[PDB]
């Protein structure tokens, strides 16, 4: 009973966790609107 | 002393225990609580020796389940004469066998499949089969269609019976055991009856109706011309034109004037020249002879008056110096268990269909087999697989018994107890001869792959440098092309032409021919050899250490299908009889897959080709199998990447389903190789962590999940590595032969 | 009992073979009449 | 050790070299009836009357023997251990009670206080000579 | 814990780690690991039971 | 595309249409399976090159196949999964996978059309995950 | 030689000293108030780790435990 095998320590809107994916979402959708001539 | 004794109503026939599962056993009765349940299930549901210990519930099961089982094959051979009936070109293939394709199959017009449907002749387009049905109704005397038809409806109501029989036998009318332990009946009634009357009506058949028929088909005379069978029974003037043995009648037999039957019962020993085929008269002479031979080998045994031998009384009185006590105790055994009489029905059946593969290859008995040489490879290959199959089950119930049944008081210094004490010595002794042979018979062909490598053909074994020719089949050969007129005075002609004799050219094709034996046919009888002594080293080892062995001192008390005992001892990994049957199946496979490949190149080499009316064959490949045999390369280059280009081109053709299969069944082969290789201990801990997904998702299974068992790994495994490596060459031969 | 029966369709492979073939047998119906699809056309 | 041998004419599956040179074992056990039984290593025997004796190769061959001997409703089986220079001793029942039966003499050996689950990690044991299970 | 009561599993290097679980009973004496529980799923022997220690286990 | 044209420009598609291979019953099925492979874009080799990027031209190509199979697929999933679960509040659970009790599973069929609304309730309460603490897990 | 542990989590099933076949386990009593009965390894030479025991202990995980080692004619149960 030494480390817990779930994790703790998190809220539910799990805001860092979302900012960083979102940019990486955003830097395909750029790649997307080069590729369909959008841009 | 052999009475008929019945119970009444020994089981009801209700419908409840088809609702629970696992009724077999009191374990599986209990319940589902893993997913092994369902495996376990099915490996025990034809194990009756585990469900109950009353060894007559165990007969009872037993008899009844062979009716259900003729009910199967006799539906199935029903289908095959059904198919010939409607779907079929056999009524085109009678007026122009020779130039016309034996074909009884028609895929329907959906996605692309119609492309199977090939032009084979007769206005059908439909597969060529090669089973060689065609040339067996020919032979049963069957000219049209309705007359088919009949045959096919007969075999469902005689399928019918056979099953109500078994519910018959085992819901209201039970034997008891003793019933079943008249061996010495049974015997006198399977031989006389089943085998010698079985044979004495099929001559009445030959002679009344196939011959005849034949003999006017044969002559030129077209199918709509021939009477019916019928009417030779009727008018005799018919038979008396074709046959006139029959003008005598039948005085002639009962005093003993049997050369009047001269006619149509003869000692031709040879082919019809203008049907590659056996003489139907000898066929005739054939059948006749051997049922007063069954009927005259029926009566040896008791069968309670008094006349005829006790087979404890032969057995009993069989020993000797060497053996001690010689067969005493034996007779207790095969009455006792039912496994030993499977390992010795089983494993000499198997043995027969080899020898009858062999048999009919050179001795083509119907009409029109040796210009098919497509019907002729895939009866050769059929047969010896299936026997090749029977033969290595004979083993392992040969050690179910020594596990279960086997029982020291009974075998005290018999026979057999002598061969378990110094098991030591035949193993020891076949595994000199199996490195003494896997050394001399393959590596001779190394040397040769090396020699011509160096560029040294000088050096080879070959059959201009240093040579190995097998004297004494070349001797042996030599006898039967002599035989006729010498040590077989009646005989016209040589039993066979493949022993010698000349060319026998039915059309173009050549129906069979002298098989030259050269340095090449020396080592490959050999390879045979050593593959079956190494096989028979597997499977003798799995019977003799199935009770105990130095590593093992308890051996039965784990039974014959066990895993292993620990990684202690080393490993004991495969030590039981069960994994021993598991590894000579690939050696049985290795050991007939050359068999076939043996028999299909020679044949296409040296036999089988096109031959001119001025007397010059040209075969298929045109000797290519006595410089190119005797290096691994040649069966590298010469027979599977030659003629298997059809195969792989078979794209967009009626013969593309077998570039299909043939390429599938690499894949099947492959996928054995993941259950082989890897284990059980790698798989639970996958699933484990697959379970914890759906205990995430709430999906998890009431029935936990659970790996398949050791055993289990390898048993799915040679199922596939036996079922992809036929099947590839299946449709290898298949497709070549088909176009060629 | 007619319920002994049902149960008996009611197991894996009976449920398991009446069902694959209900379905094999609406595509192998489908295939028939429209003979090929590759891609939806489009209006 | 005092016994008649079990009369079987012999075989391969039996002592070898290694009997005379390191070890061999030897069972004694005394029968009411004369019966048959399985050899350890192929064949069958007849057991005589009384004080019978076999020499084993390994221990192993004794204890699955005297398994099958129980079968026949016999317990009194003891094993010896034979060295070359003919030491004997009382090697399977060295107290008189059978190793299932619980006796007073025996003492604890090689008994761990913790559970498996408590073992020490391997990292934190290396570079010592300790192993985690002990 | 009281008898029929169903508890979690804290154990690990255990089949039902984190799992519930009846208790089937409990012995009253100084014996660790006194507390019987029967579980649902089996483990990969099929013993379907096990001693326990209190401490271990949490009463749901 | 890689040297990609529409059909009816294309050679290589105007000789395939010729050579039919009829598949189905109906002798012009291969006629008309060409007539209706016009929309797609074929290559120099003449056969039809889908274009999975994602344009609404060509959804016919996957975008339409793609979201038969997921409504489909749900279905089934859905629909097993809830009848597991049904099963486990029961008395004998593991008789009921193999027997399957068709009182229970026919109206659970029956339902599974609507599988995303149910779904996004399960989704947005606890009921369609379960706590990483209530999961058995090695150590 | 091989090295057999046992562990607090014995109750006394004797099953594994019945299914050893080399009488390497031996049943001992406890001086405590468990019970009359724990599984012992006195004589560990004549282990040959044919893993019998551990397929007779009916705990969650093995109270007796088969740990492989250094190796011996009579640990590899060789007969020559
Ligand atoms: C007339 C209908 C009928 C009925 C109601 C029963 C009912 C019964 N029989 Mg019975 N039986 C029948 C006909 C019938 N039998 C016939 C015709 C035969 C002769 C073959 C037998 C031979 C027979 C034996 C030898 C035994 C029974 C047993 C039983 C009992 C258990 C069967 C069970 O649960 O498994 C139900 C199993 C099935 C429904 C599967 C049967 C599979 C069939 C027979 C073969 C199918 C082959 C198929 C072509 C393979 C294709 C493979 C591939 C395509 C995948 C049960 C009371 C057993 C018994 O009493 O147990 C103590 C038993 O040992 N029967
Ligand atoms: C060894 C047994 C056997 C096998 C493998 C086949 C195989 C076949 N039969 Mg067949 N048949 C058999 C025995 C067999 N038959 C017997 C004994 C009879 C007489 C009772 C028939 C009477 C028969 C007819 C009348 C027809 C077939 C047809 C067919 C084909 C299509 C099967 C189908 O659509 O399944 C459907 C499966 C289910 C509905 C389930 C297939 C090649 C059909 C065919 O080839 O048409 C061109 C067809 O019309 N069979
Ligand atoms: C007359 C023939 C015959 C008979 C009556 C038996 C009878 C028996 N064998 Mg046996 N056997 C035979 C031939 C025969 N065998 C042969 C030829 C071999 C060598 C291959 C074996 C090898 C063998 C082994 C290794 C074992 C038995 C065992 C048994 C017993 C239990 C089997 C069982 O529960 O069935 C149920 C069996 C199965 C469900 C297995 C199914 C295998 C399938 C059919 C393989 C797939 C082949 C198929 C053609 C592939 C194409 C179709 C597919 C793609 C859909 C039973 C007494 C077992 C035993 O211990 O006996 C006590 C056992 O372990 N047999
Ligand atoms: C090509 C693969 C291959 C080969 C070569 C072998 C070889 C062998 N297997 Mg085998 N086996 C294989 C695959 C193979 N197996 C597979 C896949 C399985 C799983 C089903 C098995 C399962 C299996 C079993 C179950 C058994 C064998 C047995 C045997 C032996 C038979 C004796 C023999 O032929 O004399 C030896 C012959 C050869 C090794 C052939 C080549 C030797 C050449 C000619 C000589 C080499 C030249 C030169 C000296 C090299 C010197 C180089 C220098 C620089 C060092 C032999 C060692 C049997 C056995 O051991 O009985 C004796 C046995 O019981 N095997
Ligand atoms: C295993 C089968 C086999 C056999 C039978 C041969 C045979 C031969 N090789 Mg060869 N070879 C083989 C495998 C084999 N090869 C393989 C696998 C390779 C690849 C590495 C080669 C590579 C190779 C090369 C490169 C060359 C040969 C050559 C030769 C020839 C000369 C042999 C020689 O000098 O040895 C002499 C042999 C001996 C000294 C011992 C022979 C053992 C005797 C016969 C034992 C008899 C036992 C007796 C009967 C028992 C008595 C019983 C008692 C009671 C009385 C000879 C024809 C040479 C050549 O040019 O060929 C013409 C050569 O240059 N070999
Ligand atoms: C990766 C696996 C995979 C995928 C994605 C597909 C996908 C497809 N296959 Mg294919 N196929 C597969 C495996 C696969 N198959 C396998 C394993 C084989 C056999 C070895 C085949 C053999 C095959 C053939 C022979 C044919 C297809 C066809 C098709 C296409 C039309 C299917 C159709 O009519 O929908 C079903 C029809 C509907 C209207 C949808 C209705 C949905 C439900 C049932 C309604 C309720 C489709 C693109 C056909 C094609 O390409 O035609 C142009 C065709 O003729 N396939
Ligand atoms: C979070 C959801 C999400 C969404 C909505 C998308 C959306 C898209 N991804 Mg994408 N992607 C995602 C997660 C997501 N991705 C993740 C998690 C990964 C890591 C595996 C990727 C890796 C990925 C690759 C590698 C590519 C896309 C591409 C694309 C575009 C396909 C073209 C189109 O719009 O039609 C589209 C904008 C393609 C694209 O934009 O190519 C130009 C492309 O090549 N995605
Ligand atoms: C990049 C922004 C500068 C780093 C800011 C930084 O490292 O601070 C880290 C900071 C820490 O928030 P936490 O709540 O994780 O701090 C946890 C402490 O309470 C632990 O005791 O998070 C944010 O700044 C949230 C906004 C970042 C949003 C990132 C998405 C935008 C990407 C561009
Ligand atoms: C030598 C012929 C066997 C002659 C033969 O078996 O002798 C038979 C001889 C006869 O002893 P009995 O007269 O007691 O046998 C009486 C029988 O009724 C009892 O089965 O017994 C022996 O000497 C045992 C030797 C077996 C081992 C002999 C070596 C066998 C080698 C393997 C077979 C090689 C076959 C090669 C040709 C295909
Ligand atoms: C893959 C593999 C496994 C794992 C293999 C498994 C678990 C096979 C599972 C087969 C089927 C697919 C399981 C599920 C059957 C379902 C009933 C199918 C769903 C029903 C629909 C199809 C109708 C072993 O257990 C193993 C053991 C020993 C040596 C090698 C291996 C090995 O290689
Ligand atoms: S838990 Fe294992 S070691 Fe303890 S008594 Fe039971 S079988 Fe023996
Ligand atoms: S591994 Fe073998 S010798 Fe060791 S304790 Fe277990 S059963 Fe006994």
């Amino acid at each position: 009973k030494i480390s817990p095998v779930a994790n703790t320590g998190a809220k539910p809107p799990y805001t860092f966790r979302t900012g960083w994916a979102l940019l990486l979402l955003a830097v395909n959708f750029l790649v997307a609107a080069y590729y369909f001539h959008i841009i | 002393k052999a009475r008929v004794i019945v119970d009444k109503d020994p089981v009801p026939t209700s419908f409840e225990k088809w609702a629970q599962p696992g009724h077999f056993d009191r374990t599986l009765a209990r319940g589902p609580k893993t997913t092994t349940w369902i495996w376990n299930l099915h490996a025990l549901a034809h194990d009756f020796d585990t469900h109950t210990s009353d060894l007559e519930d165990i007969s009872r099961k037993i008899f009844a389940a062979h009716f259900g089982h003729l009910a199967v094959v006799t539906i199935w051979l029903s289908g095959m004469i059904f198919h010939g009936a409607k779907f079929s070109n056999y009524e085109a293939w009678l007026s122009d066998p020779l130039n016309v394709r034996p074909s009884a199959q028609v895929v329907w017009p959906i996605v692309g499949q119609d492309i199977l449907n090939g032009d084979v002749g007769g206005g059908f387009h439909g597969i060529q089969i090669t089973s060689g049905l065609f040339q067996v109704w020919r032979g049963w005397g069957i000219t049209n269609s309705f007359q088919l038809y009949c045959t096919a409806i007969g075999g469902l109501v005689l399928a019918g019976l056979f099953l109500f029989a078994g519910w018959f036998h085992y819901h209201k009318r039970a034997p008891k055991l003793e019933w079943f332990q008249n061996v010495e009946s049974m015997l006198n009634h399977h031989l006389q009856v089943l085998l010698g009357c079985g044979s004495l009506g099929w001559a009445g058949h030959l002679i009344h109706v196939s011959a005849p028929i034949n003999k006017l088909m044969d002559a030129g005379v077209a199918v709509k011309d021939i009477p019916l069978p019928h009417e030779f029974i009727l008018n005799k003037s018919l038979l008396i034109d074709l046959f006139p043995g029959f003008a005598a009648g039948l005085t002639p037999f009962f005093t003993l004037n049997w050369g009047q039957y001269a006619d149509f019962l003869t000692f031709k020993g040879g082919l019809n020249p203008v049907t590659g085929g056996l003489w139907m008269t000898d066929i005739a002479h054939h059948h006749l002879a051997i049922a007063v031979v069954f009927i005259i080998a029926g009566h040896q045994y008791r069968t309670n008056w008094g006349i005829g031998h006790s087979i404890k009384e032969i057995l009993e009185n069989h020993k000797g110096p060497f053996t001690g006590e010689g067969h005493k105790g034996l007779y207790e055994n095969l009455t006792t268990s039912w496994h030993a009489q499977l390992a010795t029905n089983l494993a000499f059946l198997g043995s027969l269909t080899i020898i009858i593969a062999h048999h009919m290859y050179a001795m083509p008995p119907y009409p029109y087999l040796a210009t098919d040489y497509a019907t002729q490879l895939c009866i050769f290959t059929h047969h010896i697989w299936i026997g090749g199959f029977l033969i290595v089950g004979g083993a392992a119930h040969a050690a179910i018994f020594m596990v279960r049944d086997y029982d020291p008081v009974v075998n005290q210094n018999n026979v057999l107890d002598r061969v378990i004490r110094h098991r030591d010595a035949i193993i020891s002794h076949l595994n000199w001869v199996c490195i003494f042979l896997g050394f001399h018979s393959f590596g001779l062909y190394i040397h040769n792959d090396t020699m011509r490598a160096l560029g040294r053909p000088q050096d080879m074994f070959s059959d201009t440098a240093i040579q190995l020719q097998p004297v004494f089949a070349q001797w042996v050969q030599n006898l039967h092309t002599l035989a006729p007129g010498g040590t077989a005075p009646n005989a016209l002609e040589p039993v066979s032409y493949a022993f010698g004799g000349g060319v026998l050219a039915v059309g173009g094709k050549v129906a069979m021919m002298p098989i030259a034996l050269g340095t090449a046919d020396f080592l490959i009888h050999h390879i045979h050899a050593f593959t079956i002594h190494v096989t028979v080293l597997i499977l003798l080892k799995g019977v003799l250490f199935a009770r105990s062995s130095r590593l093992i001192p308890d051996k039965a008390n784990l039974g014959f299908r066990f895993p292993c005992d620990g990684p202690g001892r080393g490993g004991t990994c495969q030590v039981s009889g069960w994994d021993h049957v598991f590894l000579g199946l690939f050696w049985m496979y290795n050991s007939l897959s050359i068999v076939i490949f043996h028999f299909s190149w020679k044949m296409q080499s040296d036999v089988w080709g096109t031959v001119d009316a001025a007397g010059n064959v040209s075969h298929i490949t045109g000797g290519n199998f006595a410089q190119s045999a005797i290096t691994i390369n040649g069966w590298l280059r010469d027979f599977l990447w030659a003629q298997a280009s059809q195969v792989i081109n078979s794209y967009g053709s009626a013969l593309s389903a077998y570039g299909l299969m043939f390429l599938g069944a690499h894949f099947v082969w492959a996928f054995s190789l993941m259950f082989l290789f890897s284990g059980r201990g790698y798989w639970q801990e996958l699933i484990e962590s697959i379970v914890w997904a759906h205990n995430k998702l709430k999906v998890a299974p009431a029935i936990q999940p659970r790996a398949l068992s050791i055993t289990q790994g390898r048993a799915v495994g040679v199922a596939h590595y036996l079922l992809g490596g036929i099947a590839t060459t299946w449709a290898f031969f298949h497709a070549h032969i088909l176009s060629v | 009992q007619s319920s002994y029966l049902i149960k008996f369709i009611s197991t894996a492979p009976v449920a398991a073979t009446i069902w694959l073939t209900i379905t094999a047998g609406i595509l192998i119906e489908f295939n028939r009449f429209f003979p090929d699809l590759l891609f939806h056309p489009l209006p | 050790l005092s016994g008649k041998t079990p009369l079987f004419a012999g075989s391969t599956g039996g002592l070898l070299t290694k009997a005379v040179e390191e070890e061999k074992y030897a069972i004694t056990w005394t029968s009411p009836k004369a019966q048959v039984f399985e050899l350890p290593t192929g064949g069958a025997a007849t057991m005589h009357e009384g004080e019978n004796l076999l020499y084993i190769a390994r221990k192993e061959y004794g204890i699955a023997l005297g398994g099958q001997l129980r079968k026949f409703k016999i317990t009194n089986y003891k094993i010896y251990r034979i060295l070359p220079s003919g030491e004997t001793t009382f090697i399977h029942p060295a107290d008189g009670v059978f190793p299932e039966k619980v006796n007073a003499g025996r003492e604890k050996v090689r008994f761990n206080a913790r559970s498996i689950g408590e073992n020490p990690n391997p990292s934190q044991v290396k570079f010592s000579g300790k192993a985690t299970y002990d | 814990v009281q008898r029929g009561s169903k508890v979690r599993i804290l154990r690990p290097e255990s089949y039902w780690f984190q799992d519930v679980g009846t208790v089937a009973s409990v012995d009253q004496s100084g014996i660790k690991y006194p507390v019987i529980v029967r579980f649902d799923k089996v483990n990969y022997a099929g013993i379907n039971t096990n001693n326990f220690a209190v401490d271990e286990l949490i009463e749901v | 595309g890689a040297d990609l044209t529409p059909c009816a420009e294309n050679p290589a598609f105007q000789a395939l249409a010729k050579n039919a291979r009829n598949t189905t019953a109906d002798p012009q099925s291969g006629q008309k399976r060409f007539e209706r492979y016009s929309q797609a874009l074929c290559g120099p080799e003449g056969y039809p090159h889908l274009i999975v990027d994602g344009r609404l031209d060509r959804a016919g190509d996957f975008l339409i196949p793609s979201i038969l199979f997921l409504y489909i697929a749900g279905w089934i999933g859905w629909v097993g999964r809830a009848y597991l679960q049904a099963i486990k509040k029961d008395s004998d659970t593991e008789q009921k996978e193999i027997q399957l009790d068709l009182g229970i599973a026919l109206p659970i069929i029956a339902t599974g059309f609507a599988w995303p609304a149910a779904a996004v309730k399960e989704l947005l309460s606890g009921e369609l995950t379960a706590k990483d603490s209530e999961i058995t897990v090695s150590p | 030689s091989h090295t057999v542990k046992i562990y607090d989590t014995c109750i006394g099933c004797t099953q594994c000293v019945r299914a050893c076949p080399t009488d390497v386990l031996e049943m001992v009593p406890w001086d405590g108030c468990k019970a009359a009965q724990v599984a012992s390894s006195p004589r560990t030479e004549d282990c040959v780790g044919c893993k019998r025991c551990e397929t007779a202990c009916p705990t969650d995980f093995l109270s007796i435990r088969v740990y492989l080692g250094a190796e011996t004619t009579r640990s590899m149960g060789l007969a020559y």
